[PDB]
RNA sequence: UGACGGAGCCAGCGAGUCUAACCUUGGCCGAGAGGUCUUGGUAAAAACUCCGUCGU
C-alpha cells in the first residue's frame, strides 16, 4: 500500500514544466534549439526528461553552462536630407516654369 | 466573464490621417508623402511640356 | 597525396600533423 | 542605357528623343527606369551590342 | 454618420442637416439603441456567458457585439465610439 | 524474328511508346518494374488494365514502357492507355482474334480512354 | 629573422594598430595583412585555390571560433549523418549544405546572407571547382571567403577503380584547425601577394611579428615547393595593412 | 517565509474589473607615409 | 489544409562571334597614355509524393 516514487525560472525566464528541457529552454532568448541540445548534452542531462523532471543539480548545471560557455569549450558561433531633396525638387519645379 | 473597456479616438476624423505615438515619425511619413506628391505632379507637367 | 582527376589537390592540402589529431 | 543622364526627372525631358550608336542604329528615348536614376529605356530598328555607344545630337 | 468632423447623427442634436439628407427625424434615434445594449449587457445572463448581441443597422449594415465589450455609459461616449466602428469597421480593447 | 508490336498512348503532352513481345511477363516502365510507377496513390491506375483481363494473359509477353513529357497524372494515363492499346494489338496480331474481341469488348466496358484518346479539344460557344 | 629583428617593423605595427583605433573609418578593420612585392613575376594562374602557410610559433585561430560552412558532394545524407554524429565532429560545422541544394536555396540577395553569416568556407576538393559558379563573385574577389579544399577521408583515386566513398570524421577534424591556425594565400602571375598575418586585439605585436617570418620563410625556401617556395629571386619589399588602411612599409630591398 | 507573509497573501486573496455601473476610464609616422605616397605621384 | 531538413520525380515554349554590375584600399611597370595584380563594402521548374522534428 505505501509505494513512493509546472514552472520553472531559469535565467529570469519562466519556462514550463510540460514542455521537454530542450524545446522548454529554447523560449529563452539568444537559446535556439541546436543550442539548447548541445548544453543538455553537456550537462548530462536526458533529454527525454521534462522540464518540470529536473533535478535542482540538473539546473544548477544547466546555468552554469549557459553563463559560463567558454570554459566548457562551447562552439563560439553558438554564442534633413529629405529637405534637401524636397527643396532641390521644388527649385526645379520653378525653373521649370 | 472578463470585462475589457473598447479603445476609440474621440473627435474621430477617419479623413484625418492617424495618430503616431512618435513625432518625428509623423513628421518624416508626413513628409514622404508630400515628395511622392511633388515629383509625381512635376513628372507629369515635364512630360505634357515635352509631348 | 595525388587525384589525376584533380590536379589542385596536391598543392594547398591542408598539413596535418600530429598536434592536430591530438584531441584538445 | 545608362550615364546618358543623371535622374529620371532628365529622362523624361528628353522622352521621345532620337538616338543612334556609333553604328548607325538608330533608336528613341522611350522611358525612363525607375531604378537606377538616370537609366531609361530604348527601342533601335535592330539589336545592338555591349560595346556600341548610344548618342544623342544636340545644339 | 457624416460629417458637420463626423457625428453619429441623432434625432435632436442634427435636424437641419437630416432635413438636408432628406431621412425624417422621427426615425434618427440611436439612443434607442443606446438603451438597450445597456440593460441586454448588464443583465446576469450575458453575465452568465449565454447571450450575444447583434445589430442591422437600418442601412443594412450588420454589427457583431462581443458579450465582453464594456459600452461607455454617457450618450455622448458612446456616440463617438459608433463614428470610429461604422469607419474602421472593427474596435480594439 | 521474335514477333513484336509497337503502340502509342497519348494524354495532354504526354507521351508513352509500348513494345510488347512474346516473352515471360516481364512489365517495365522507363527501364524499372511497373510496381515502382509513381505517384503510389494512383499506381492501381496503371494496374486497370493487367487486373481487368487478368496476369494470365500476360504470362507469355514481354511489355516495354518508355514515357516522356507532361506531368505525373497524364503520364499515368498514358501508360494505362498504351498498355492496353499494346495487348490488344498482339492479341490482333498474333493470337485468336477471339480473344481481341474479348478483350476490346472488357476495356470498353470498364473505361473507353484505355483504347481511345481522351481529348478535350476546344469547343467554342 | 632579419625582419623581427629590424625595428621599423615594430613600428609601423604600433602605428597602425594605434591608428585604426583614432580612425572611424577603420573601426569595422580587423585583419592584418602583408604586402609582399616579388621581384619576379610567380607565373603561376589564380587557381582560386588557398594555400596553406604553416604558422609554427602561433596560432591564428581555433576552429571553434569561426563559423564554418561546409559543402559536400551530392548526396550529403553519409558527409552530413556521419559529422553530427560523431562527437569531435558534432559541433564543428555550423552548417552542412550539399552542392545542388546550395545551388537552388541560394540565389541572388541570399548570396549576400550566406557571404556575411560564414567566416570560413570548406568543401570537399571534387566539387571545389564548381563553387565558383554558385557561390557567385562576392565569395571569389578580395580572398576574405575564398573556399578551402578539403578531403573528407584518407582514401585514394587509383585509375580504373572507383573510390570506396567514407567520411573520417578525426581527419575532418584534424585538417580544419590546420586550415585555422595555419594562414593561407593564393598564388597570382603579378609581383604582388596579400596574406594575413594577425588579428586586431588577439594578437601581440611580437606575435604578429613571429607571423610575418614564418610566412616568409616559408614562401621563400624552395624546399617546401610546390605549397611554398613560390616566392623567387627574393623580396623587393614589404608592408602592412588592414582591409582600408594603406601600405605602411616594414621592408625595402 | 514567514507565517505573516502567507496572512498578508491570504488577506490579498479576498481583496483581490468594471462591476455595476462604473464607467470606462476617462481621457604621426601613419601621416608622413601618406604624405610621401602623395609627394612621389605630385613629383613624378 | 503549418514551419524546418532530407529524399524521389514529371514539362513545353526559347539559341545573332551574341548576355551584360557599382563604389573603394594599395603594389609594380610605363615619359605619358595606360597595363597588370591586390583589397573591403554595396546591389543582384514549381506544384506533387514519402520520411523525421516541433507544435496549433
Amino acid at each position: 500500500s505505501l509505494v513512493v516514487q509546472h514552472i520553472l525560472r531559469l535565467l529570469n525566464t519562466n519556462v514550463d514544466g510540460n514542455i521537454k528541457i530542450v524545446y522548454a529552454l529554447t523560449t529563452i532568448k539568444g537559446v535556439g534549439r541546436r543550442y539548447s541540445n548541445l548544453v543538455c548534452k553537456k550537462a548530462d542531462v536526458d533529454l527525454h526528461k521534462r522540464a518540470g523532471e529536473l533535478t535542482q543539480e540538473e539546473l544548477e548545471r544547466i546555468v552554469q553552462i549557459m553563463q559560463n560557455p567558454t570554459h566548457y569549450k562551447i562552439p563560439a558561433w553558438f554564442l534633413t536630407l529629405a529637405n534637401n531633396v524636397e527643396s532641390k525638387l521644388r527649385d526645379d519645379l520653378e525653373r521649370l516654369k | 466573464i472578463p470585462t475589457h473597456a473598447p479603445k476609440y479616438e474621440e473627435n474621430f476624423n477617419p479623413d484625418k490621417k492617424s495618430y503616431d505615438p512618435d513625432r518625428t515619425r509623423s513628421e518624416i511619413n508626413k513628409m514622404k508623402a508630400q515628395l511622392k506628391k511633388e515629383r509625381k505632379f512635376t513628372m507629369k507637367e515635364i512630360r505634357k511640356d515635352a509631348k | 597525396v595525388k587525384d589525376h582527376r584533380y590536379p589542385g589537390l596536391t598543392p594547398g592540402l591542408a598539413p596535418v600533423g600530429l598536434s592536430d589529431e591530438e584531441d584538445s | 542605357i545608362k550615364d546618358m543622364f543623371s535622374s529620371a526627372m532628365e529622362v523624361a525631358r528628353f522622352e521621345g528623343a532620337q538616338i543612334k550608336t556609333v553604328s548607325g542604329i538608330r533608336g528613341e528615348i522611350k522611358r525612363a527606369l525607375s531604378k537606377p536614376e538616370g537609366h531609361y529605356r530604348a527601342a533601335f530598328e535592330d539589336k545592338i551590342l555591349m560595346s556600341d555607344i548610344v548618342i544623342l545630337r544636340s545644339w | 454618420t457624416h460629417k458637420i468632423k463626423y457625428v453619429l447623427l441623432n434625432c435632436d442634436d442634427h435636424q437641419g442637416l437630416l432635413k438636408k439628407m432628406g431621412r425624417d427625424i422621427s426615425e434618427a434615434r440611436p439612443d434607442i439603441t443606446h438603451q438597450c445594449l445597456l440593460t441586454l449587457l448588464d443583465s446576469p445572463i450575458n453575465k452568465a456567458g449565454k447571450l450575444q448581441v447583434y445589430i442591422q443597422t437600418s442601412r443594412g449594415i450588420l454589427i457583431e457585439v462581443n458579450p465582453t465589450v464594456r459600452i461607455p455609459r454617457t450618450f455622448k461616449r458612446f456616440s463617438g465610439l459608433m463614428v470610429q466602428l461604422l469607419h474602421k469597421l472593427s474596435i480594439r480593447s | 524474328a521474335v514477333p513484336s508490336v509497337q503502340t502509342f498512348g497519348k494524354k495532354k503532352s504526354a507521351t508513352a511508346v509500348a513494345h510488347v513481345k512474346a516473352g515471360k511477363g516481364l512489365i517495365k516502365v522507363n527501364g524499372s518494374p511497373i510496381t515502382l510507377v509513381e505517384p503510389e496513390i494512383l499506381r492501381f491506375k496503371v494496374y486497370e488494365p493487367l487486373l481487368l483481363v487478368g496476369l494470365d494473359k500476360f504470362s507469355n509477353i514481354d511489355i516495354r514502357v518508355r514515357v516522356t513529357g507532361g506531368g505525373h497524372v497524364s503520364q499515368v494515363y498514358a501508360i494505362r492507355q498504351a498498355i492496353a492499346k499494346g495487348l490488344v494489338a498482339y492479341h490482333q496480331k498474333y493470337v485468336d482474334e477471339q480473344s481481341k474481341n474479348e478483350l476490346k469488348k472488357a476495356f470498353t466496358s470498364y473505361d473507353r480512354t484505355l483504347l481511345i484518346a481522351d481529348s478535350r479539344r476546344p469547343e467554342p460557344k | 629573422n632579419d625582419i623581427i629583428k629590424s625595428g621599423l617593423a615594430e613600428k609601423a605595427l604600433k602605428a597602425l594598430i594605434l591608428q585604426c583605433e583614432e580612425n572611424p573609418s577603420l573601426k569595422n578593420d580587423k585583419d592584418i595583412h602583408i604586402i609582399i612585392n616579388t621581384g619576379k613575376k610567380m607565373g603561376i594562374n589564380r587557381d582560386n585555390i588557398p594555400r596553406i602557410i604553416p604558422l609554427t610559433k602561433y596560432k591564428l585561430f581555433k576552429p571553434r571560433d569561426l563559423n564554418i560552412l561546409l559543402i559536400t558532394k551530392d548526396p550529403s545524407a553519409l558527409y552530413r549523418e556521419t559529422l553530427t554524429k560523431d562527437e569531435h565532429t558534432s559541433e564543428l560545422f555550423k552548417e552542412i549544405i550539399s552542392v545542388k541544394n546550395l545551388r537552388r536555396r541560394f540565389k541572388g540577395s541570399k548570396l549576400t546572407q550566406l557571404y556575411k553569416d560564414f567566416d570560413l568556407v570548406v568543401a570537399d576538393y571534387r566539387v571545389h571547382h564548381l563553387l565558383p559558379e554558385v557561390l557567385g563573385s562576392r565569395f571569389y574577389h578580395g580572398s576574405k571567403k575564398l573556399p578551402y579544399m578539403i578531403r573528407m577521408s584518407k582514401e585514394v583515386k587509383l585509375k580504373r577503380q572507383q573510390m570506396v566513398e567514407k567520411c573520417d570524421p578525426i581527419y575532418v577534424r584534424a585538417q580544419l584547425r590546420s586550415i585555422c591556425k595555419n594562414t593561407s594565400y593564393i598564388p597570382n602571375n603579378d609581383n604582388c601577394l596579400s596574406v594575413r598575418v594577425g588579428y586586431i586585439q588577439k594578437h601581440s605585436i611580437p606575435e604578429i611579428l613571429q607571423n610575418i617570418q614564418d610566412t616568409i620563410n616559408f614562401l621563400t625556401d624552395k624546399s617546401k615547393r610546390p605549397q611554398g617556395g613560390v616566392i623567387k629571386g627574393g623580396i623587393i619589399s614589404i608592408f602592412v595593412k588592414t582591409s582600408n588602411s594603406t601600405s605602411l612599409p616594414i621592408y625595402q630591398f | 517565509r514567514t507565517l505573516r507573509f502567507y496572512t498578508s497573501k491570504i488577506d490579498q486573496q479576498e481583496n483581490k474589473r468594471f462591476k455595476g455601473d462604473d464607467d470606462i476610464p476617462y481621457k604621426d609616422y601613419y601621416q608622413q607615409v601618406q604624405r610621401g605616397k602623395q609627394d612621389k605621384k605630385i613629383s613624378r
